């Protein structure tokens, strides 16, 4: 509902990204977060999605050992990591509650994306 | 196939119910939502609003909106509009149809109408 | 409701002459469009449903199209049979039922 | 006409008592418990017809003819209508419509019965019928006496099983109200009651009437004793749990084939149903089992919600009972207790006006399944003609896709349906609904009156130290002195409420009659 | 399954319907598609849930339809409430976006 | 294996068992067991 993100985040070509995500004034556990990554006109490139239930993955093979979607669960605070940075990595992405998988199942779920991250404007700068 | 055999034509006067009825031709009634058509005289058209005897509470009509009283009872092999509290405003020739959400698996040809004859009303 | 009007609501038109009956609502439609055509001394004749695709019967001369706010049920052919006047229920996806006022294509 | 006047407020003082009972006595101090006029109470001087509910009776005074002693005001209820009108003090006992407001100088009723200068007092009273209506006619001198002790005698019973809840008069009127309050009556020798005492109206009289006497002597006397407080805050052992699978069934987009009902083991819980009841209209929301409430509030394991597509000539025969032609070859309930299973069209969301054939099912599958059964299993319909196989020509497809379209009846119109069905038997429930955070656990101020385990007191922060798996704490004999928040930390230890006993220091009612408390 | 935004840059000034693909590949039932507006640089909102349905934060103004695989936005009459960035999804089949096409101005 | 026994838990102020007195292990266990305490004084207790 704010699901509040970092912002214009300095990492480096080969660093690993740690994005915040606070899973907002919502009941986290009953739902899961998916990700779109906002490469600069490209718009969005499917990133993944967590599980806040369980943490089911869906990753993208484009960051298959890259993106490795994680949440502090207890803070509720999102933690979609890619490893793989650099400047031409260096694309803003989002959070989204995945009501089309609808979590618990890693299954299709009707809904869409639901309420979606601040954003984390990753600057990976050269 | 299906005729949607209804009640016939009679006028009613001010204050009073008009009662007609899309009468059962030979089962293929229940899904069959019995809507009502109304079709107002010679100025436009019309939905009498009908009953959802499909397991649930009834659609009242747009046009009049809350002494519509349109039951139905499809069992009886009877349909009705019951309109309490009319007035003239009527004189119309009210059909029976089998409305949209109306078909068979049965009488596809008969698609989403499966009209009636008409009811004549005014004052 | 979207409240169904017709806008064009009076078209008068001969045999053939090139014609457009088009459905504007209210607001939008999208594929929830009847188009109506009511044949006199008998109950009402729905041919097509939403912006297209006629009912089996009231043939193709009487054709379905449009698909944006105005959905034109365009005839490309009638003839001096084809005096129907054209109102336009709306099949709301639950039951409205809100028909139109009568784009009677006509003959001499 | 309407001839109305004015109204005003006054302080009832020591009267509106009546004899309570038939029984004689002399020279005792009975000790009654029935419902009087509390000593110096509110009455409301009418000078101008009111509507005045019946509030369990009415000291009803007087100075200068009938009451309507009914419910509702018109031909409906049987209001009683008396009359004292010097022919005889007689009644009504019918309906009469809205007599128009007073003095109509009749419907199907009843029986009848017969028999500003002073202080008509009237004490009417109603309790599980027989509307009792002691008075006394009391030629006071003027206005000088709207105090003095005077009794009421019964006049008559009148045993009418009727509730009464208005009244008002026609042609003075101070209603007051007629409460549960204990008095002391003091009955002189010849039998009648001289005296009376309220006991719950100050210190003193509490003191008069512990000691059954009206004259104390000087000492401190233990009356009674003190203490009530409301404040419910009822924080609660959970703080976030799971939900359920629920909004995930009446929000999912893709359900299963129909005999493979997708029952799963809905999940840990809050289940916590009303975001059931908030949905909009089901068309099936006929709770197929106990009542359509109580689910979130009721604790069973798990419902088992199912999900599959149906169309609406399937969809009638989902329901206990009602075998039919889907609950006749594929998709069958039980007896009862199928959860809540809410259907609903799905035209926009299973099929396209090409007539969707997409979702199989089994019709001539082989004969009705057994009540709640899961079938992925589709045996295949033994169609006779032939050995080999059953199936008649060959292959008699138990696989129907639904084959249906949005122009037919919805009983033919796509259906995506939840089925539940709760399980409670076995070891304890995973589901429930519990409520939570009252607020702010409301340290100091007896109120925080709950935690978790429910006690009433005091209950505040401490500083204990609860080995952190221990939640509460007895002291030396078992009472819970102690407990933690549920859903944050916070050891709080609780203290009772309070209490004590009131004693009453007086000086005597010889030499005066102020007390200390 | 790919979705194509058409007229990326749909100029078509405040008043007038007009219509904006975002044209998909598949015969794919708006049962799961639907539309995400963006501020043009902000997160998507969940703007057409149905891919034509009107939901509650949408006002009339916004217009759409379409089926199949030339799913036409045709967008009545505009604003700039309706001059944000319309990011038609596809909740079938792995979701890609839309990226294209914006309502623009003189 | 674990019997049903009667024992004699003692918390501390902490709140933890730092003792505890099997009430049927022997003569003097069970009269601290009667008495509640874990000392007992000289005298002679009718403990069951």
């Amino acid at each position: 509902v704010q699901l509040v993100q970092s912002g214009a985040e300095v990492k480096k070509p080969g660093a690993s990204v740690k994005v915040s995500c606070k899973a907002s004034g919502y009941p986290f556990t009953s739902y899961g977060i998916s990700w779109v990554r906002q490469a600069p006109g490209q718009g969005l490139e499917w990133m993944g999605w967590i599980s806040t239930y369980n943490g089911n993955t869906n990753y993208a093979q484009k960051f298959q050992g890259r993106v490795t979607m994680t949440t502090d669960t207890s803070t509720t605070t999102g933690y979609m990591e890619l490893r793989r940075l650099r400047s031409d990595d260096t694309a803003v992405y989002y959070c989204a509650r995945d009501y089309t998988r609808g979590a618990w199942f890693g299954e299709s779920l009707i809904g869409g994306f639901d309420n979606w991250g601040q954003g984390t404007l990753v600057t990976v700068s050269s | 196939q299906v005729q949607l055999v209804q009640s016939g034509a009679e006028v009613k006067k001010p204050g009073s119910s008009v009662k007609v009825s899309c009468k059962a031709s030979g089962g293929t009634f229940r899904s069959h939502v019995i809507s009502w058509v109304r079709q107002a005289p010679g100025q436009g058209l019309e939905w009498m609003g009908g009953f959802i005897p499909l397991f649930g509470t009834t659609i009242y009509a747009q046009a009049f909106q809350g002494r519509v009283m349109i039951s139905a009872d499809e069992s009886t092999s009877t349909a009705y509009m019951e309109l309490s509290s009319l007035r003239s405003e009527d004189t119309a020739v009210y059909f029976c149809a089998r409305l949209f959400p109306n078909g068979d698996p049965n009488s596809p040809e008969d698609g989403f109408d499966i009209w009636g004859q008409g009811t004549l009303v005014t004052v | 409701d979207i409240q169904m009007t017709q806008s064009p609501s009076s078209l008068s038109a001969s045999v053939g002459d090139r014609v457009t009956i088009t459905c504007q609502a209210s607001q939008d439609i999208g594929n929830y469009l009847n188009w109506y055509q009511q044949k006199p001394g008998k109950a009402p004749k729905l041919l097509i449903y939403d912006a297209s695709h006629l009912e089996t019967g009231v043939p193709s001369r009487f054709s379905g199209s449009g698909s944006g706010t105005d959905f034109t049920f365009t005839i490309s052919s009638l003839q001096p049979e084809d005096i129907a006047t054209y109102y336009c229920q709306r099949y709301d996806d639950l039951p409205s039922y809100t028909f139109g006022q009568g784009t009677k294509v006509e003959i001499k | 006409n309407l001839i109305t006047t004015t109204q005003s407020y006054t302080n009832s003082f020591t009267r509106g008592v009546y004899y309570p009972d038939k029984v004689f006595r002399s020279s005792v101090l009975h000790l009654t418990q029935d419902l009087f006029l509390p000593f110096f109470s509110n009455v409301t001087w009418f000078h101008d017809n009111p509507v005045l509910p019946f509030n369990d009776g009415v000291y009803f005074a007087s100075t200068e003819r009938g009451w309507i002693f009914g419910t509702t005001l018109d031909s409906k209820t049987q209001s009683l209508l008396i009359v004292n009108n010097a022919t005889n003090v007689f009644i009504k006992v019918c309906e009469f419509q809205f007599c128009n407001d007073p003095f109509l100088d009749a419907n199907n009723c009843t029986f009848e019965y017969v028999s500003f200068k002073n202080l008509r007092e009237f004490v009417f009273k109603n309790i599980d019928g027989y509307f009792k209506i002691y008075s006394k006619h009391t030629p006071i001198i003027g206005r000088d006496f709207p105090q003095g002790f005077s009794a009421l005698e019964p006049l008559v019973d009148l045993p009418i099983g009727i509730n009464i809840t208005r009244f008002q008069t026609l042609l003075d009127y101070y209603v007051g109200y007629l409460q549960p309050r204990t008095f002391l009556l003091k009955y002189n020798e010849n039998g009648t009651i001289t005296d009376a005492v309220d006991c719950a109206l100050d210190p003193l009289s509490e003191t008069k009437c512990t000691l059954k006497s009206f004259t104390v002597e000087k000492g401190i006397y233990q009356t009674s004793n003190f203490r009530v407080q409301p404040t419910e805050s009822i924080v609660r052992f959970p703080n976030v749990t799971n939900l359920c699978p629920f909004h995930e069934v009446f929000n999912a987009t893709r359900f299963a084939s129909v005999y493979a009902w997708n029952r799963t083991r809905i999940s840990n819980c809050v289940a916590d149903y009303s975001v059931l009841y908030n949905f909009a209209p089901f068309f099936a929301f006929k709770c197929y089992g106990v009542s359509p409430t109580k689910l979130n509030d009721l604790c069973f394991t798990n419902v088992y919600a199912d999900s599959f597509v149906i169309k609406g000539n399937e969809v009638s025969q989902i329901a206990p009972g009602q075998t039919g032609n889907i609950a006749d070859y594929n998709y069958k309930l039980p007896d009862d207790f199928t959860g809540c299973v809410i259907a609903w069209n799905s035209n926009k969301l299973d099929s396209k006006h090409s007539g969707n054939y997409d979702y199989w099912y089994r019709l001539f599958r082989k004969s009705k399944l057994k009540p709640f059964e899961r079938d992925i299993s589709t045996e295949i319909y033994q169609a006779g003609n032939k050995p080999c196989k059953g199936k008649g020509p060959n292959c008699y497809f138990p696989l129907q896709s639904y084959g249906f379209r949005p122009t037919y009846g919805v009983g033919h119109q796509p259906y995506r349906v939840v089925v539940l069905s709760f399980e409670l038997l076995h070891a304890p429930a995973t589901v429930c609904g519990p409520k939570k955070s009252t607020n702010l656990v409301k340290n100091k101020c007896v109120n925080f009156n709950f935690n978790g385990l429910t006690g009433t007191g005091v209950l505040t922060k401490s500083n204990k130290k609860f080995l952190p798996f221990q939640q509460f704490g007895r002291d030396i004999v078992d009472t819970t002195d102690a407990v933690r928040d549920p859903q944050t930390l916070e050891i709080l230890d609780i203290t009772p409420c309070s209490f004590g006993g009131v004693s009453v220091i007086t000086p005597g009612t010889n030499t005066s009659n102020q007390v200390a408390v | 399954i790919v979705l194509t935004q058409s007229p990326g840059t749909l100029s078509l000034s405040p008043g007038e319907r007009a219509t904006l693909s975002c044209r998909a590949s598949q015969t794919v039932s708006s049962t799961s598609l639907a539309w995400y507006q963006q501020k043009p640089g902000q997160a998507p909102r969940l703007l057409i849930y149905g891919a034509s349905s009107r939901a509650t934060g949408i006002p009339d103004r916004f217009s759409g339809s379409g089926s199949g695989t030339d799913f036409t936005l045709t967008i009545s009459r505009l604003e700039p409430e309706d001059f944000a960035v319309y990011y038609c999804q596809q909740h079938d089949t792995s979701l890609t976006f839309g990226g294209g096409t914006k309502v623009e101005i003189k």
